[PDB]
């Protein structure tokens, strides 16, 4: 099996910047490497074939280089529609793609605004309790959200969802939802959401008492 | 060879 | 114009069978080998199978070998993928993709892709969502849109009159096999008792429409 790994996994850059992304094959694929661009929920688009050949109609700001095991894709000057995930693919032995490099819009660090919502009285009638913690309009994407119930760190009973970059301000928002049985929810008092982020000089905790 | 050309010639 | 159109995607229970198809137009379909490629939710691209231009040589990924069968009917300009004994991890958007034909002495990069067809492998029953308030100089409020199947739901605020500052999160698949999401909006603190806020939730697949007013 031939594997191809891309670096980095996420690249932050601004319009007009130059970006070079790399793709390494686990063994020689000669020049049988292709580069594709994919926007979320869209069909992939072929950019480069045979390591350096530009596919017809692809803008000349895209160029590819490399042979053997080391290959790179360079965008000479990023345009606004170039923010996307880029995949390399080797077609030497079967077909294997890389994990993708997400080229993301850079912006200033923005700390999240953190909100906690107790479960509704309506939902508690039904047998399950959902506690929601919201992280609004933050950058960069990396953020850690931890739940504590009566000072016990929660594990295994939360799920996160993150939006795509806001088209106007390029920030992220994130929800973390803690699911408990109403019996467990009514067994405890203090519910806290603790957030760590680059924009925060020290972690921020939002909490309520049931 | 799975990587052989899949098209008519 | 050259075009590839996948069809057949839908909710199918685990262990069952489903036949996808891909219809081509605008080029000599019978001259090209064609691939199936899939992309699981949130994951990367995974090659699935290749068939030659005349339906002779067929190649499969180890993850689908023995369960998936690729075939084609050139008289109908159509490609097929018969999927048997479906597992949950077969849930993905499935693409057909043409060999680019840049070189006649090797296979090629994939130049023409279809839009994809979404296959959801789940035994979940169709269910319209429960809508719960996320009660509130800026205050956040929202609606929790819980336990619905299958995808999608749409959420508006104040019947579309409120769009500034709205964030509707992508759905997450809960361990119950039912989806859940929240829609939140940041508004002025000063009008929290004055300005009415209602989320309008529409679950198209279940004929469900719910309006939930959110108050302090």
């Amino acid at each position: 099996d031939i594997q191809v790994t891309q670096s980095p996994s996420t690249l932050s850059a601004s319009v007009g910047d130059r970006v070079t992304i790399t793709c390494r094959a686990s063994q020689s694929i000669s020049s049988w490497l292709a580069w594709y661009q994919q926007k979320p929920g869209k069909a992939p688009k072929l950019l480069i074939y045979k390591a350096s050949s530009l596919e017809s109609g692809v803008p000349s700001r895209f160029s590819g280089s490399g042979s053997g095991t080391e290959f790179t894709l360079t965008i000479s000057s990023l345009q606004p529609d170039d923010f996307a995930t880029y995949y390399c693919q080797q077609y030497n032995s079967y077909w294997t793609f890389g994990q993708g490099t997400k080229v993301e819009i850079k912006r200033t660090v923005a700390a999240p605004s953190v909100f906690i919502f107790p479960p509704s009285d309506e939902q508690l009638k039904s047998g399950t309790a959902s506690v929601v913690c919201l992280l609004n309009n933050f950058y960069p994407r990396e953020a850690k959200v931890q739940w504590k119930v009566d000072n016990a760190l929660q594990s295994g009973n939360s799920q996160e969802s993150v939006t795509e970059q806001d088209s106007k301000d390029s920030t992220y928002s994130l929800s973390s939802t803690l699911t408990l049985s109403k019996a467990d929810y009514e067994k405890h008092k203090v519910y806290a959401c603790e957030v760590t982020h680059q924009g925060l000089s020290s972690p921020v905790t939002k909490s309520f008492n049931r | 060879n799975p990587n052989a050309n899949p098209n008519a010639n | 114009q050259v075009q590839l159109v996948e069809s057949g995607g839908g909710v199918v229970q685990p262990g069952r069978s489903l036949r996808l198809s891909c219809a081509a137009s605008g080029f000599t379909f019978s001259s090209y080998g064609i691939h199936w490629v899939r992309q699981a939710p949130g994951k990367g691209l995974e090659w699935v199978a290749l068939i030659w231009y005349d339906g002779s040589n067929k190649y499969y990924a180890d993850s689908v070998k023995g369960r998936f069968t690729i075939s084609r009917d050139n008289s109908k300009n159509t490609l097929y993928l018969q999927m048997n004994s479906l597992r949950a991890e077969d849930t993905a958007v499935y693409y057909c993709a043409r060999d680019g034909g840049h070189s006649t002495s090797w296979s090629n990069a994939f130049d023409i892709w279809g839009q994809g067809t979404m296959v959801t492998v789940s035994s979940a029953s169709t269910k319209g969502p429960s809508v719960f308030p996320l009660a509130p100089g800026t205050a956040a409020l929202g609606c929790l849109v819980k336990d619905y199947f299958p995808e999608p739901v749409t959420v508006s605020w104040n019947s579309g009159a409120l769009t500034s500052g709205v964030h509707t999160f992508p759905a997450v698949l809960q361990s119950s096999g039912l989806y859940s999401l929240s829609s939140v909006v940041t508004v002025p603190s000063s009008s929290l008792g004055t300005q009415t806020y209602i989320c309008n939730v529409n679950h198209k697949p279940s004929n469900t429409k719910v309006d939930k007013k959110v108050e302090p």
